[PDB]
């Protein structure tokens, strides 16, 4: 009875944490109304890690849905999946956060936070035993950005020795809302780097990129790069939501992906990515050879350009174990160039037998790589191109900031670049 | 008669504990509701079995065992498995959240604040001990439980028994059946502090019983189950003196007394055979010769490793079932003649021969094949420190970085706690050197 | 796509084998640290055997016998040939041989001296040679007096065996000479023989009544090359190959090399490999090995071979080091790992 | 080549074969190692909510 709380916060929080609940909702046979309709056993061994059971056999998400306007929320609610959430368990201001990390942080999210940890400690004091968190923010806005990582300060405040685990969106121009998004996202890396164990780095632009080139969606939408987050949040708690003695809980997780304690940021990846030639059976050795295949990641990083510290594999539906040991062994073994070798055996696989809806077979992938500084050093880059000169400052030390805490915050991670290149070499 | 207390720690410990007193019942004819026929004296006795059971009024024969584990998963199958009225709940205690694959957790944060409840239940079987011979202790080192854990709970048994034995039955990390980076980590951690207060530790590499069981036992992908079911039956066939009459290890004493001339060398390399599939249409039996001479093969050793590139200082054959004395010398004659067997020169060159006629029992259902006669041979050989050589390299190369050192330290140990136990390490890859190699 | 590493840079022949192997486009060469290795080149002194066979999924090969040193070792081969039954201390290829130890350190010194002096009563000739491992270092001599206290100098362990006093010698020239033999073991313990091999001649006369001048009486290339002024003059680097060796056998001697020195060669090279067999072959070991071998006969006036020594990390002859490496890599390395003749070597079967 | 010490009992036998001759810490600083990582524990989330409320 490991339980973990779930946090959404801002726009993009929420419609991804949204489709996520949905996917995960249907492997766990949980219908729309809280009621279990599945067929198998293993479908609710491990369901109370994300639901609650209420009276007469409903099964409620431990999630808190968090904004600082109505309108996304009103979506969640009346969407397909909204009434299985704890009407309780939202928490919304009217003001909104006007992409403005420092709306969602000091000013108009200062002023609801304290709500939203009543919430959080209300669904914590009834976990038998809590492993800890799970957020699902955009860094390039206001309130998962400002507001999510302040919820992050406080939650660790209240509880120091829990895991906080992110799914982070990170912003890209190519896919961009405002010119602003760099800012935001700066300011929040920090605080990632400082109060969490491990946060999945997804990038709208692997995202888009994905969609386009090989999905093949001409004109590709927010719901299209939902689609492939929900999929992929699928599969990296597969872990967790099913039985398996590998990366059974987050701390165990993070013992084997962390060898350092700043360098948590992890490349998620998926496969199989097929468009709409969708009915071919796909391989073991193809579904291997894919899920290491930058164009299956969601980082926008080029592996080949990094190194990876720690990678855990998870490959789920009925297939050979035998024949999933040796593709495993050998891509480690065809291209150990690119694995540290001072970390024996840092590539880990695990097996699972429900695979997810509407496919015999797939696999998803946690890479904990070096590689990753690139998507650093791009919003770094963008920071400072605007921040040189000072340019949409305004909206900031308007909300009582003060250029000091940009410096440090482009300090902050710079180093961060710093760190991840010593151990490229 | 005096008793054997069995101590389990840890998932690893927990389930080979499980799969060992599964067999011992069908050994000594004890049924899962702890009713044993044979047993004449209801509720009493001084019996060679009795070492390892205790009787109630009701005939019920008990385990002298405790199971630990820092989360409850593993031990509640235990509770509800089809042995679970051999036990009573005080005998299985359970946390409720691990050490998380953390030497450190395991030992210091979780360990501290358990360990008082762990010896209280252990004193309890004590009680009922007329002459306590000592404590058999199953555990991993990989896991953060049985590496942090035992290496505690050891600490305060010598405090509490200064004069009982200790022995170990100790799970070597094996890539092929692991997910945690780290173990390399703890299995050095938990040597260094364990090493002065184990009398004798029989080491177990899964790498070996993962490589029996496809190449024997023609099993393609092993489970733990596969895994635990042919360890129980190396762990019986080690235990079978203390739990049936004879003269040879008739007590923890005699491991000691037998198979440790130096302490510090007190690991033992076992090799078992026969390993046969019993889905084969049907085997022909083997001789005393025959399993005699594998116990010169590395492919069956528990730990992979050439003796032949070692020296012996004690060897041990076991054997059970159809077996005589003189079928056991003239295999030795032939082998001394065919291998390389270097023993050291302030050690006599000979060899101990126990002989059960009893035959290994399988559990039905298993993997394992009925045989007529089988050997097991405990043997003190150099060789084994190449499995120390493999463990201390992985450990150099993480900690070369400090890779993963932030969790351990983040539960209160000391960064100077590793360098310590990775001396302590390559002394004892030291003493095995200045003993075997010229 | 296979891997290997390289963990001995000094090594010539394995210099050839790796820059043959990635000319191959099916090997990969990897750091020198790096396990996930299907091959090893390791180095001389102190491999870490009990490092491999240990990598799941991975066929591990590496490039030496561990144990192999038994016989590579001067005092090692003599204990083996004087403990194995196989070879027995009457062993007649292997010249008499005794291992001394330096007084300021089991030891053969009486036992020397017993021999020694049997043969100055005896008339017969008496003279020895005191050489060691740790040498470029050797003296010869027929007084016992000087062979060792020649060792007490040193602090190694010496070896002291009987001198052919009547080597073969070779004609114009009247010099002494040597033969280098390289032999494969392969994973299965197949003996092969490389049908090529080396005679390391001396470019000076050889001279009975002077063992001070080393010069004629040692035919190492180095010490030809450095000490001896007919360096290069009846053959190309004091190497005759056995295509001339054998002319020279039927114009001179009206024999051939086959029948007066390799089948004895062929014998020597079997009795010493079947012997430690048992102790270090791979057959059930989880990592596979193999070696070549350089094994230095010495041919009396009698025609009778006699065993020197054995090497077991040889080089090879200038002009052999295409064809014997490319050779390597066919029956022991590709022969485990395949890729995607009339064989040059002679195959001695035995009973494994 | 000599057995010595032969045993028999009903459940089997056991002797010897030779070939050839031969040529704590207290409980006291226990508890302190236990609490002085308890300690460096309390101290180092003593710093981090320092930090906090920074
Ligand atoms: N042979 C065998 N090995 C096991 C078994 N269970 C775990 N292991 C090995 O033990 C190591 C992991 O240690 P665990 O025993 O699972 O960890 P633990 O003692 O429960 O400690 P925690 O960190 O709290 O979970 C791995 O190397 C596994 O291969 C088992 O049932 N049989
Ligand atoms: N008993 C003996 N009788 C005659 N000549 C001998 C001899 N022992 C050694 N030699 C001479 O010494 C040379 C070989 O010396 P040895 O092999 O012992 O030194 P070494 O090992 O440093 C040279 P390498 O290893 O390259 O063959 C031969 O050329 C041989 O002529
Ligand atoms: N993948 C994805 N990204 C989104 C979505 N909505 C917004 N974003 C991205 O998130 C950033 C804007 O943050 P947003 O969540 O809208 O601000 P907030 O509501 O104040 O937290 C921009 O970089 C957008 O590209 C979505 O539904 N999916
Ligand atoms: O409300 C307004 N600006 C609030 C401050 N800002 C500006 C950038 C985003 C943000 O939050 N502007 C407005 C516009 C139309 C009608 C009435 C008012
Ligand atoms: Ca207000
Ligand atoms: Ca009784
Ligand atoms: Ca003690
Ligand atoms: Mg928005
Ligand atoms: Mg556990
Ligand atoms: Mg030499």
């Amino acid at each position: 009875m490991r339980e973990i709380v779930h946090i959404q916060a801002g726009q993009c929080g929420n419609q991804i944490g949204a489709k996520f609940w949905e996917v995960i909702s249907d492997e766990h046979g949980i219908d729309p109304t809280g009621s279990y309709h599945g067929d198998s056993d293993l479908q609710l061994e491990r369901i109370n890690v994300y639901y609650n059971e209420a009276t007469g056999n409903k099964y409620v998400p431990r999630a808190i849905l968090v904004d600082l306007e109505p309108g996304t929320m009103d979506s969640v609610r009346s969407g397909p999946f909204g009434q299985i959430f704890r009407p309780d368990n939202f928490v919304f201001g009217q003001s909104g956060a006007g992409n403005n990390w420092a709306k969602g942080h000091y000013t108009e999210g200062a002023e609801l936070v304290d709500s939203v940890l009543d919430v959080v400690r209300k669904e914590s004091e009834s976990c038998d035993c809590l492993q800890g968190f799970q957020l699902t923010h955009s860094l390039g806005g206001g309130t998962g950005s400002g507001m999510g990582t302040l919820l992050i300060s406080k939650i660790r405040e209240e509880y120091p020795d829990r895991i906080m685990n992110t799914f982070s969106v990170m912003p890209s121009p190519k896919v961009s809302d405002t010119v602003v998004e760099p800012y935001n996202a700066t300011l929040s890396v920090h605080q990632l780097v400082e109060n969490t164990d491990e946060t999945y780095c997804i990038d709208n632009e692997a995202l888009y990129d994905i969609c386009f080139r090989t999905l093949k969606l001409t004109t590709p939408t927010y719901g299209d790069l939902n689609h492939l987050v929900s999929a992929t949040m699928s599969g990296v708690t597969t872990c967790l939501r099913f039985p398996g003695q590998l990366n059974a809980d987050l701390r165990k997780l993070a013992v084997n992906m962390v060898p350092f304690p700043r360098l948590h940021f992890f490349m998620p990846g998926f496969a199989p990515l097929t468009s709409r030639q969708q009915y071919r059976a796909l391989t073991v050795p193809e579904l291997t050879q894919q899920m290491f295949d930058s164009k299956n990641m969601m980082a926008a990083c080029d592996p080949r350009h990094g190194r990876y510290l720690t990678v855990a594999a998870i490959f789920r539906g009925r297939m050979s174990m035998k024949e999933v040991d040796e593709q495993m062994l050998n891509v480690q073994n065809k291209n150990s160039s690119y694995f540290v070798e001072w970390i024996p055996n840092n590539v880990k696989t695990a097996v699972c037998d429900i695979p997810p809806r509407g496919l015999k077979m797939s696999a998803t992938f946690i890479g904990n790589s070096t590689a990753i500084q690139e998507l650093f050093k791009r919003i770094s880059e963008q920071f400072t191109a605007m921040f040189r000169r000072k340019a949409f400052l305004h909206w900031y030390t308007g909300e009582g900031m003060d250029e000091m805490e940009f410096t440090e915050a482009e300090s902050n991670m710079n180093d961060l670049v710093s760190e991840y290149q010593q151990y490229q070499d | 008669m005096r008793e054997c207390i069995s101590i389990h720690v840890g998932q690893a410990g927990v389930q080979i504990g499980n799969a060992c007193w599964e067999l011992y019942c069908l050994e000594h004819g004890i049924q899962p509701d702890g009713q044993m026929p044979s047993d004449k004296t209801i509720g009493g006795g001084d019996d060679s079995f009795n070492t390892f059971f205790s009787e109630t009024g009701a005939g019920k024969h008990v385990p002298r065992a405790v199971f630990v584990d820092l989360e409850p998963t593993v031990i509640d199958e235990v509770r509800t498995g089809t042995y679970r009225q051999l036990f009573h709940p005080e005998q299985l205690i359970t946390g409720k959240e691990d050490a998380a694959n953390n030497y450190a957790r395991g030992h210091y944060t979780i360990g501290k604040e358990i360990i008082d409840l762990v010896l209280d239940r252990i004193r309890k079987l004590a009680d009922q001990c007329t002459g306590l011979q000592g404590f058999l202790v199953f555990h991993s080192f990989g896991g953060g439980t049985g590496s942090g854990f035992t290496s505690l709970l050891m600490e305060r048994l010598s405090v509490d028994y200064g004069k009982k034995s200790k022995l170990e039955f100790s799970i070597y990390p094996a890539p092929q059946v692991s997910t945690a980076v780290v173990e390399p980590y703890n299995s050095i951690l938990t040597t260094h502090t364990t090493l002065e207060h184990s009398d004798c530790a029989f080491m177990v590499d899964n790498e070996a019983i993962y490589d029996i069981c496809r190449r024997n036992l023609d099993i393609e992908r092993p489970t733990y189950t596969n895994l635990n079911r042919l360890i129980s039956q190396i762990v019986s066939s080690i235990t079978a003196s203390l739990r049936f009459d004879g003269a040879l290890n008739v007590d923890l004493t005699e491991f000691q007394t037998n198979l440790v001339p130096y302490p510090r060398i007190h690991f033992p390399l076992a090799t078992y055979a026969p390993v046969i599939s019993a889905e084969k249409a049907y085997h022909e039996q083997l001789s005393v010769a025959e399993i005699t001479n594998a116990c010169f093969e590395p492919a069956n050793q528990m730990v992979k490793c050439d003796p032949r590139h070692g020296k012996y200082m004690a060897c041990c054959l076991l054997y059970r079932g159809d077996v005589v004395p003189k079928d056991v010398n003239a295999a030795i004659a032939t082998i001394k003649t065919k291998r390389s067997i270097q023993f050291v020169d302030w050690c006599p060159t000979g060899f101990k021969v126990g002989i059960n006629y009893q035959p290994p029992t399988v559990v039905p259902g298993g993997d394992l094949a009925k045989v007529q006669r089988a050997v097991c041979m405990l043997s003190n050989t150099t060789a084994i420190a190449e499995a120390w050589a493999r463990l201390d390299h992985k450990f150099d190369l993480m900690y070369a970085k400090r890779a993963f050192v932030h969790w351990y330290v983040g539960e209160g140990m000391e960064e100077g706690e590793f360098s310590e136990a990775r001396e302590d390490m390559a002394a004892l890859e030291k003493d095995y050197e200045e003993v075997g190699v010229d | 796509m296979y891997t290997f590493v390289v963990r001995d840079e000094n090594s010539s022949v394995y210099a050839e084998v790796s820059r043959l192997l990635l000319a191959t486009g099916q090997w990969k060469r990897l750091r020198k640290d790096n396990p996930r290795f299907n091959l090893m080149l390791g180095e001389r002194n102190r491999l870490p055997f009990g490092r491999l066979g240990h990598e799941p999924g991975l066929v591990q090969l590496v490039n030496y016998y561990r144990g192999a040193d038994k016989l590579c070792r001067k005092a090692s081969l003599v204990k083996l040939i004087k403990t194995s039954p196989e070879l027995s201390e009457s062993c007649t290829w292997f010249p008499e041989s005794y291992v001394i130890y330096p007084t300021n350190l089991t030891d053969e010194r009486e036992v020397f001296l017993a021999a020694y002096n049997r043969r100055r009563e005896g008339r017969e000739g008496n003279v020895w040679i005191a050489k060691s491992s740790a040498g470029a270092g050797i003296l010869i001599s027929s007084e016992a007096s000087e062979l060792l206290d020649f060792i007490d100098e040193q602090g190694q362990v010496h070896v002291i065996q009987k001198y052919l006093e009547k080597p073969l010698l070779l004609e114009p020239g009247h010099r002494k000479f040597d033969i280098r033999s390289w032999v494969l073991v392969d994973h299965l313990y197949n003996i092969y023989l490389y049908r090529e091999g080396v005679l390391r001649t001396s470019s000076e006369p050889y001279n009975s009544a002077n063992f001070q001048d080393k010069t004629c009486h040692l035919t190492n290339h180095c010490i030809q090359k450095e000490y001896s002024k007919n360096y290069g003059r009846y053959e190309e680097g004091n190497e005759m190959f056995f295509e001339e060796f054998n002319q020279y056998l039927m114009d001179a001697l009206n024999t051939t090399l086959e029948n007066s020195i390799l089948l004895q060669i062929k014998h020597i090279i079997r009795s010493c490999l079947m012997c430690i067999e048992p102790a270090i072959s791979t057959k059930h070991l989880h990592y596979q090995s193999f070696q070549l071998f350089g094994f230095d006969f010495m041919v009396d006036e009698e025609l009778k071979v006699w065993l020197i020594e054995v090497n077991g990390a040889p080089a090879c002859a200038q002009k052999l080091y295409a064809e014997l490496c490319q050779g390597i890599v066919d029956v022991a390395i590709s022969s485990v790992f395949p890729l995607a003749p009339t064989s040059i070597f002679i195959k001695l079967h035995h009973h494994h | 080549m000599e057995v010595i010490e032969l045993n028999k009992c009903t459940s089997g036998q056991s002797f010897e074969v030779i070939l050839k001759p031969p040529s704590d810490p207290s409980l006291e600083e226990i508890q302190k190692k236990l609490e002085a990582a308890e300690e460096r524990r309390k101290y180092q989330e003593a710093e981090l909510l320092k930090h906090l409320a920074e």
